RNA sequence: CGGCUCAUCGCAUCCUGGGGCUGUAGUCGGUCCCAAGGGUUGGGCUGUUCGCCCAUUAAAGCGGUACGCGAGCUGGCAGAACGUCGUGAGACAGUUCGGUCCCUAUCCGUCGCGGGCGCAGGAAAUUUGAGAGGAGCUGUCCUUAGUACGAGAGGACCGGGAUGGACGCACCGCUGGUGUACCAGUUGUUCUGCCAAGGGCAUCGCUGGGUAGCUAUGUGCGGACGGGAUAAGUGCUGAAAGCAUCUAAGCAUGAAGCCCCCCUCAAGAUGAGAUUUCCCAUUCCGCAAGGAAGUAAGAUCCCUGAAAGAUGAUCAGGUUGAUAGGUCUGAGGUGGAAGUGUGGCGACACAUGGAGCUGACAGAUACUAAUCGAUCGAGGACUUAAC
């Protein structure tokens, strides 16, 4: 796994608020190897959502934080998982995501790429 | 793993108590010594009336290791107290008796009269 | 440490040879375009293999 | 591994017990010194229950006459003959590391029979 | 037991012993017989040299005294903190010596050697007026017309009754000697001086159970109701040198 | 002088009707199939074309296409030959498995080094460490590199270079147990190679 | 200045090998040649070389290279105390403490790793081995054997057989260490509305463990078998020299030296080796000499990775696919989840249940990601022989 240049109490709050940003937004604009390594998290997240259990509630509970997901339903992250991203992935077991691939950016030589939920 | 100026304890009736190391009989420049070495030693503390006497040197022989005394059968044998028995010249020892247990890896060679005085060979 | 001499007029522009960078690659894109990098999606059409994100 | 584990199973010994990692047992160890067998039974508690399949391992930390022994059996060796199980104790965990210190009577609040 | 300090100095210092007009030897009040020095011995012939016990704070040392003065030698007790038995060894520098003082105005030039810590770097500022140096360790220093303040001591290393007065280093070489021993001279010879310095009735058999019972006197313990050792030895070699326990002697 | 070369897979312990818990290796390999033959007069000297782990057409080559239809084999990988096999009982074609090595014979093994990436002066050519305290910063670092009036340096003195990914052999091991049905290959003591990676077996050159 | 790293080097040898002569009955010895291949210590106490002590060992060899090595390390002049000298200012190969010597490597050397180009066509593999490097130590113990020996005691030689140390090379299965996204226990506050259960931070909060990989103190293994030529010699044959001779002719013999045998790198060994197998002998411009332009065989760009790795490269792989991740089924690890129920005044216990959880470790699985494409890359010159 990369260390991903932060140090690892940083590198643990890296990742998290992304899985927030990632199945509110669905579709991320992201440094591709961020992106990279992020894929083998949240898929962990997803397969995690497809339990339905209390328990399996929690676990992502340790993990999501607690933004405001979806407006003018109060839909939290957590609420969007088990009722809406659970459903739309009844089928497909695993690759619930790709990283297709961009150019680099102006001022940083960072290649960058996008992640989308499929 | 013994040392040079590696603290021990008497494990027989010579009356000594503290056992500070010189230097590993076993072979030459090596300081490591596991089991069943002739280890030459110097006396920190000891109690008076008794065969030696405080800061005397002489010979001994390692007893216990808390380190791993490993046989080639697979079994291992690590003790917790680090101790010593007092030898004088040959195989025979200069004590009276023996405080406590002492492993079985003195068959290969020939300590096999502090063998006899064991309480306990494991 | 010090450089102790002037490095050469010859040695200067023979140093900068295996510095030169390499050509990035290049492919024909599949559907409206003319060049496109390699296994990445180009930002003129947005398209890749027959998708339009 | 797999291309491996078949192997094992082959030279495996079953006639074990199963048994937790805290907990008191003895065990018959066969020794070889000349030509007569002086079979002793070592019985006492056990620290160590590292896995390894083949190499399956615990520990045996016994008190003898003022020190403890530490015994690392192999699971998985003919020299042992049997172990028998004695008290079924309720440990906190699988590694009774702490008790090379508070030996005395600390063995007690270890080995809650069950 | 001691390094290149004392004797190789004198091995080259040696070489200033035809200079030298008056030896001063040194020997310790104390014990008298084990504070000489054989390498000395073998290099100072044929000078007159007096002996001098100093510390003497005196029924042994006089009989000592009479043995020694038969010996073939001179015995002059002198002192380090008051002015006694000083005014018997400066004329005996010019009446001893009488035949080099009128046989030519001549210096009168004297070696000061012997056993270390017993009397040696105080031997100079007490024959003068003036303080030169000190130290209160096993060491010194490495110094009428006078430059003389060395160091004996032992070339190679009976001891038992030797460090009872500290005169070697004992910084670790041994601390349980001067336990084990010295107590039996407070045991074999003045046995009622003890039962006063820590309270004790009756002196026991076992020099070992006689610590603990100084020692939880003391205080100096270590863990958990345990009476150390090794500070215990310190609490006797701290007050036989202060003469806590009053004027001993060693040889008779 | 015999000899099969196949990947490793892992270390395990093997007892045999003794307390001898004996550190044991995982090679198996394939019957080895001799590809070409090398003789004398032809090429120099005799040896022993061998091939192991063979792929599928995916990895094939035209060159190495008709390297093998001489032996009529599948294309493998890891060609490796033999210099001092015998040049009777191996012809072109002949298939050879584990089914020539028993118990007590020694071994030898020639394998690829596990590569430990670029490392330092001290566990590449057992340098000590310097002082850590008393002033002195200096230590993890090989030393002067000799003498002044050279005023070169001598060739041969050890400097941190990248260590691995060469052969290391290893002569006098054993063989415990033999299993023909997996192919497996048991060797008491550890064989130099990280798994996954070819290893020669060559008899013990006594 | 002395050490620390590290070395290499001489022989005038410290031990181990090979013989000589003595005061070597046998064991054990001093002393003189051969010999430089390895190997040659750890403490107190010393500024520390000087010296002293202890324990060693097969023995702690002398010496050189800016008294080997400070752009690699290692302070290890002003103020004072002093004594002494000079009236004093101030002196001193006089004594004690306090006391800052800088560097990003340009070049050459080194240790690696690449890229170009060569090797009269390309490729793909395999190798040859001139030449270079590494390896070269021994101690105990057991037989033979108390045999050979000697008034005795003593007690081998030659030669087998165990077992160590040092040192080198490999490796994680044992044995332990490590593990910063693993596991639980717990403090302090804050945080999601509260409770419960959780998050954040506090050296990774702290303490208890630990997969993987990397590791030594752990484990395996090495220095064998030997041949060939030589030293000092040991001799045989015999000349010079009617005897005779180690020597001149001519033979042997004989050392851990030295070649070679083990190992490793080695055809950029410009002498560019050699087999095996491919691959075609195009289209074209120029009278021709030739010059291009497409392409094979094939490699690569590019992409997912690690057995690899500072990057390059190497290696596994690129949709007739298991390279990676996910998914499962597992392993190993910690080890008794939450929820609920019971019991307890409660703190908490017990039940469902070797539970729940898990980072690189397995094994299946096209579910994602390796697309779609591009580039480079040969038509084999010239003598002469044999065919
Ligand atoms: N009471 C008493 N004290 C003395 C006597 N002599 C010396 N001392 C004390 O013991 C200490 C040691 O004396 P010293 O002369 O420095 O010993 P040293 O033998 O000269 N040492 P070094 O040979 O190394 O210079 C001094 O400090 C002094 O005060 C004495 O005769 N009587």
């Amino acid at each position: 796994y990369r260390k991903l240049g932060r140090t690892s109490a940083q590198r643990k709050a890296m990742l998290r608020d992304l899985t927030t940003d990632l199945i509110i937004n669905e579709r991320i604009e992201t440094t591709e190897t961020r992106a990279k390594e992020l894929r083998s998290v949240v898929e962990k997240m997803i397969t995690l959502g497809k339990r339905g259990d209390l328990h399996a509630r929690r676990q992502a509970a340790a993990y999501i934080r607690n933004e405001v997901a979806n407006e003018e339903n109060n839909q939290d992250a957590l609420q969007k998982l088990f009722s809406d991203i659970a459903t739309r992935y009844e089928e497909r077991q695993g690759g619930y995501t790709r990283i297709m691939k961009l150019g680099p950016r102006r001022g940083d030589g960072a290649p960058m790429a996008i992640i989308e939920l499929v | 793993m013994i040392q040079q100026e590696t603290r021990l304890k008497v494990a027989d009736n010579s009356g000594a108590r503290e056992v500070l190391t010189i230097k590993v009989l076993g072979g030459s420049g090596r300081k490591t010594a596991n089991i069943g070495d002739v280890i030459v030693c110097t006396v920190k503390q000891a109690t008076p009336g008794g065969v030696v006497k405080k800061g005397e040197v002489v010979k001994a022989v390692i007893v216990r290791t808390k380190s791993g005394a490993r046989r080639s059968d697979g079994s291992y044998i690590s003790f917790d107290e680090n101790a010593c028995v007092i030898i004088r010249d040959d195989k025979s020892p200069r004590g009276t008796r023996i405080f406590g247990p002492v492993a079985r890896e003195l068959r290969e060679n020939n300590f096999m009269k502090i063998v006899s005085l064991a309480p306990e060979v494991i | 440490a010090v450089p102790f001499r002037r490095t050469s007029k010859m040695k200067k522009r023979l140093r900068r040879t295996h510095f030169k960078l390499n050509v990035p690659g290049m492919t024909e894109c599949p559907s409206c375009g003319e060049m496109k990098l390699s296994h990445r999606v180009c930002k003129a059409c947005g398209s890749y293999n027959g998708k339009d994100i | 591994q797999k291309l491996i584990e078949d192997i094992t199973k082959e030279q495996l010994r079953t006639d074990l017990p199963a048994f937790r990692p805290g907990d008191t047992l003895r065990v018959h160890v066969k020794v070889v010194e000349g030509n007569r067998e002086r079979i002793q039974i070592f019985e006492g508690v056990v620290i160590k229950r590292r896995g390894g399949g083949i190499s399956e391992t615990f520990t045996v930390r016994k008190i003898s006459y003022g020190v403890g022994v530490e015994r690392t059996f192999p699971v998985h060796t003919p020299k042992i003959a049997k172990i028998e199980v004695v008290r079924y104790g309720k440990v906190r965990r699988a590694k009774l590391y702490y008790l090379r210190e508070l030996r005395g009577k600390a063995a007690r609040i270890k080995e809650i029979r069950r | 037991w001691f390094p290149g300090h004392m004797a190789k100095a004198r091995r080259e210092v040696t070489e200033k012993l035809k200079l030298i007009d008056i030896v001063y030897e040194l020997v310790d009040a104390r014990i008298p017989m084990s504070s000489r020095n054989p390498m000395i011995e073998d290099i100072l012939k044929n000078k007159p040299r007096i002996m001098l016990l100093n510390k003497a704070d005196a029924a042994v040392t006089q009989q000592w005294k009479e043995h020694f003065e038969n010996q073939g030698i001179r015995s002059l007790s002198i002192n380090s903190v008051n002015g006694q038995g000083l005014n018997q060894i400066v004329p005996a520098s010019k009446e001893i010596l009488q035949e080099k003082f009128d046989r030519m105005p001549r210096a009168i030039r004297a070696l000061i050697i012997g056993i270390p810590n017993v009397g040696k770097s105080t031997l100079i500022n007490r024959l003068a007026k003036k303080n030169i140096a000190k130290t209160g360790d096993r060491p010194g220093i490495t110094t009428l017309e006078l430059l003389d303040t060395p160091g004996i001591l032992w070339p190679k290393f009976v001891g038992l009754r030797l460090a009872v007065t500290g005169a070697i280093k004992d910084s670790i070489i041994n601390l349980q000697d001067v336990a084990v021993f010295g107590l039996r001279f407070l045991e074999e010879h003045y046995p009622e001086r003890l039962k006063e310095r820590y309270g004790l009735d009756e002196i026991p058999e076992d020099i070992a159970e006689l610590f603990d019972a100084i020692g939880e006197k003391r205080g100096c313990l270590m863990s958990g109701g345990l009476i150390n050792y090794d500070k215990t030895t310190e609490v006797i070699i701290r007050d036989i040198r202060t003469e806590k326990f009053g004027r001993l002697s060693f040889e008779q | 002088t015999k000899g099969i070369l196949g990947r490793k897979i892992g270390m395990t312990q093997v007892f045999a009707e003794n307390g001898d818990l004996i550190p044991v290796t995982v090679i198996e390999a394939a019957p080895n199939v001799v590809l070409q033959k090398k003789t004398a007069e032809n090429d120099g000297y005799e040896a022993i074309q061998l091939g192991f782990d063979d792929k599928r057409e995916k990895l094939s080559n035209k060159p190495e296409k008709g390297h093998v239809a001489k032996a009529e084999t599948a294309p493998k990988r890891f060609v490796k030959e033999l210099r001092g096999v015998e040049m009777d009982a191996y012809e072109v074609g002949q298939e050879v498995k584990v089914e020539i090595f028993s118990a007590g014979e020694i071994v030898d093994v020639t394998g690829v080094s596990k590569g430990k990436g670029f490392q330092g002066a001290i566990k590449r050519h057992g340098q000590s460490r310097g002082p850590m305290s008393h002033g002195s910063r200096y230590h993890r670092r090989p030393g002067s590199m000799g003498p002044v009036d050279p005023n070169r340096v001598f060739k041969g003195k050890l400097l941190p270079g990248r260590m691995g990914g060469e052969q290391i052999t290893v002569q006098n091991l054993e063989i415990v147990k033999v299993d023909a049905e997996r192919n497996l290959l048991l060797i008491k003591g550890n064989v130099p190679g990280a798994k996954k990676s070819l290893i020669t077996v060559k008899s013990a050159v006594k």
